[PDB]
């Protein structure tokens, strides 16, 4: 039962520094090699760095070369990853992985649960909710625009309207804020005798907005 | 069902020692009886474990490293050994737990005109750490003037070839080595006996 | 570095069908090829190690093969919990490099999208920003292309999209495109179309609106 | 150990040259030694042809790799040589030696064989014409001109071996006709020209030719 | 390609001295080298293998400076029967078993002028339709010599062959024989035949001549 527990992941502004940690248990940590892997949102896996058994040889990727620093403390059974001068690409889920017997860096036998690092300059901000006003069937929705950070939750009619609802995952705008849209397909006959309200809840900013969508 | 030890020992081609090949043996019953009775291995030295009491010891994972060197270098495949193979090609840790198995392969790995397919590393800036593999082919600078990828005065290629021909002494003939290393974690064991 | 090329990028197969994807290497990597399964949200789980062998717990439905440069990954009989993106990874040398990935879909009869457009609300226009929304409701397959037109001018670099995961009931996809313009540029033009192109449509379907009515 | 060559001493152009070397001092079936062929054209340097092992495989020179094959026979304790499409540049003395390869770059030829001379030409075997080089009318010089013979060699003596001092038999030259020609001269005191008779003896074994030519001062 | 270049082509030394033969390999690998000795009419004899190991039966006066790239064979006390052609031999990857160009070791002595003699064609050979004129250069040193044929003061070239003997075992001198070959018809169209000999031991070119028909 090899245990790998990541910590230290959070929010950090571009250009600042952050230090991740990996707590190994259930095997001779001083003898094994250690890895760092990250995976950006919607992207594939990318190997970051690797350490020797005694922390004397380190090997990085060109994407983090000279900018990241991998270290370890065999007395504390912990693996470190000092990240300096962070950019938007570094935003990913960082895993630590056990390596080979000694200097056999070519293995990744066990992966951790992974901590998340989010690099953005925008501060916590509540979302603005704009209505998407409404064939045999009509579609209406809500635009949850310019909020930070993730995530937001959207419901319709306080949970009564669930059929035909599509809440899309958020996109990261070039401003550093997130936008999200949630729509629902409803019949056209009930557009004048049934009111629809989207319930946007943003816990990081303690924002709860109920927006009424009407036709024009 | 049964560990594929046949694919390692009885492989048609073996790798050079500078780029030694490792196979992972997991989730199988390991029959070491065949290797005990087989009286064809010129070397069968085990460290940290006895070969007799091996059909009753479970391990989480088993690793088989295989390569080819010459006779007078087989003595280097052991913990605490130095020379040219243990320093630049294949190094074992001091606290090794496993077996080193080797046999003469002159009939297979020797060409009449010269078998230059097997190579070994001759120069390196520092000794290899345990279980480290180095396959770089960058020119080794052994002199004041640096080498920009070209050989010459104190600028030699890091890899050299064995002769491997049937007319050599036993000390120079090709020998195939299989290094069985056992790891035991605080995890369920997949390879028993 | 050693580069890996997976084929195909995504496929769809019925339950019980034979699924086989390939992973070719830029140079000889012997048999140091791993195969990972990653469901959305979870971490990658290793299924095949050393190109051919099965990891502990992985069912016998998964298999792997190959040596050198060309490798294959085969699922003999598809299962409901086999819907994920499969990556191949080499470990012959550093840096460790992964494949492009292969998404596995539930094969569903080609369904055409329901296209809807949404002008920016008057509340948002008070803030100085305009967001036009194009909705692609319930379609299959996932491949869909959306083009924006502002007074017969093709837009590029000012729109973003987000699709939902395959619905567990109708096995269709939905797409949402958002064109973000400033209020000033929104008032200089009149026509806003989002031309959609999908396999289920025998011709591109365009839905436009005139700024005013 | 000893190595003996065997094979025809004449090969026509664009035909195969066969040679067989027979050893009689050890064993070819030994797992410690190679058996090779080394040739050298007259007045030229050495050129290794190819070495064969007691099994079957062997390695040769890239120049003659296409038009060469080598074979071995442990039973008769001998190894052979085959050179296809022989040109006129294969005119050489062919040795068979013993090779010892213990390490990698260590490849020396232990004991050599005496070697046979195979001359590749289309010319006809012909005895030599022996013409006198009469002494000109201190020391006086006379000799014999051994012209137009084939193939090598000839042996020249003076006074049936009784005269050796001052004798110079020059190496033969290959003329444009395909025949060889050499001269043999001897320096004798000028006073002995009128009393001492000098006879050169020319022998050419391939043509069974033995000629004794009296060399006398020419009279007006 | 690993090219083998021996040096020098010819070595002039006398018994009692020491010779230093050079066999430098091309700017490349370095390992072992084998030296061989070959006397006229005899198979080459193994002298030294593995850079510097005397073969079975080699005197202690032979030695090899088996170091890097360039090698060196050394003969301590030159004996009379130690003057021959020496070949170094390598065994690289490609091409395997390269041979050196050879170093000719001869006995050096004092400069000796050649005794020049010219021989007209015999009347017996003229009956065959061919005329051969022989020019003799007897007992000279060094072997470098030039023979210039002149027929009616016209310098001849292309119709003559020459041959040189090995070093004399007694006086260490050479001998040269040059044969001028003409047809009987061409031979009778001219009168003066001469060979001009230029040599280091001659203050001026020495010319021996005869007139066709005059005894
Ligand atoms: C390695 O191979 C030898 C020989 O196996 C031969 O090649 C195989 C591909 C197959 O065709 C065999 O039938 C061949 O004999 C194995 O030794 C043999 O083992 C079998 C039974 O397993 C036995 O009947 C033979 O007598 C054995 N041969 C000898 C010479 O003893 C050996 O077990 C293999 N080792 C491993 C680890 O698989």
């Amino acid at each position: 039962q090899v245990q790998l527990v990541e910590s230290g992941g959070g929010v950090v502004q571009p250009g600042r520094s952050l230090r991740l940690s990996c707590a190994a248990s259930g095997f001779t940590f001083s003898t094994y090699a250690m890895h760092w892997v990250r995976q950006a949102p919607g992207k594939g896996l990318e190997w970051v760095a690797v350490l020797s058994y005694d922390g004397s040889n380190k090997y990085y990727a060109d994407s983090v070369k000279g900018r990241f620093t991998i270290s370890r403390d065999n007395s504390k059974n912990t693996l470190y990853l000092q990240m300096n001068s962070l950019r938007a690409e570094d935003t990913a889920v960082y895993y630590c992985a056990k390596g080979g017997s000694y200097a056999y860096y070519y293995y990744m036998d066990v992966w951790g649960k992974g901590t998340t690092v989010t690099v953005s300059s925008a501060s916590t901000k509540g979302p603005s909710v704009f209505p998407l006003a409404p064939g045999g069937t009509a579609a209406l929705g809500c635009l949850v625009k310019d909020y930070f950070p993730e995530p937001v939750t959207v419901s319709w009619n306080s949970g009564a309207l669930t059929s035909g609802v599509h809440t899309f995952p958020a996109v990261l705008q070039s401003s550093g804020l997130y936008s999200l849209s949630s729509v629902v397909t409803v019949p056209s006959s009930s557009l004048g005798t049934q009111t629809y309200i989207c319930n946007v809840n943003h816990k990081p900013s303690n924002t709860k907005v109920d927006k009424k969508v009407e036709p024009k | 069902n049964l560990c594929p030890f046949g694919e390692v020992f009885n492989a048609t081609r073996f790798a050079s020692v500078y780029a030694w090949n490792r196979k992972r043996i997991s989730n199988c019953v390991a029959d070491y009886s065949v290797l005990y009775n087989s009286a064809s291995f010129s070397t069968f030295k085990c460290y940290g474990v006895s070969p007799t009491k091996l059909n009753d010891l479970c391990f989480t994972n088993v690793y088989a490293d295989s390569f080819v060197i010459r006779g007078d270098e087989v003595r280097q495949i052991a913990p605490g050994q130095t020379g040219n193979i243990a320093d630049y090609n294949y190094k074992l840790p001091d606290d090794f737990t496993g077996c080193v198995i080797a046999w003469n392969s002159n009939n297979l790995d020797s060409k009449v005109g010269g078998n230059y397919n097997y190579l070994y590393r001759l120069f390196r800036k520092s000794n290899l750490k345990p279980f480290e593999r180095d396959i770089s082919t960058e020119i080794y600078q052994a002199g004041s003037t640096p080498c920009n990828g070209v050989k010459g005065f104190n600028c030699y290629f890091p890899l050299q070839s064995y002769g491997f021909q049937p007319t050599y002494g036993v000390g120079y003939q090709p020998y195939r080595v299989v290094v069985l290393s056992f790891e035991l974690l605080h995890a369920p064991a997949t390879v028993c006996g | 570095d050693i580069q890996l090329t997976q084929s195909p990028s995504s496929l769809s197969a019925s339950v019980g069908d034979r699924v086989t994807i390939t992973c070719q290497a830029s140079q000889d990597i012997s048999n140091y090829l791993n195969w990972y399964q990653q469901k959305p949200g979870k971490a990658p789980k290793l299924l095949i190690y050393d190109a051919s062998n099965l990891e502990t717990g992985v069912p016998s439905r998964f298999s792997g093969g190959g040596s050198g440069t060309d490798f294959t990954f085969t699922i003999t009989s598809l299962q409901p919990e086999d819907i994920a993106t499969y990556y191949c990874q080499q470990y012959d040398n550093l840096p460790l490099t992964f494949g492009g990935g292969t998404k596995v879909d539930i094969k569903r009869t080609v369904a055409a999208p329901s296209v809807f457009i949404f002008p920016p609300s008057d509340e948002q226009l008070k803030s100085g920003t305009a967001s036009v929304v194009c909705l692609l409701n319930n379609f299959y397959p996932r491949e869909a292309k959306v083009q924006w037109k502002v007074d017969n001018a093709l837009q590029s670099g000012n729109s973003q999209e987000s699709v939902t995961e395959q619905d567990s009931k109708d096995s269709t996809y939905s797409l949402s495109s958002t064109l973000t313009l400033s209020k000033a540029d929104y008032e200089k033009h009149k026509v806003y179309a989002c031309e959609v192109t999908h396999q289920g449509l025998s011709s591109p379907v365009t839905k436009s609106f005139n700024r005013g009515e």
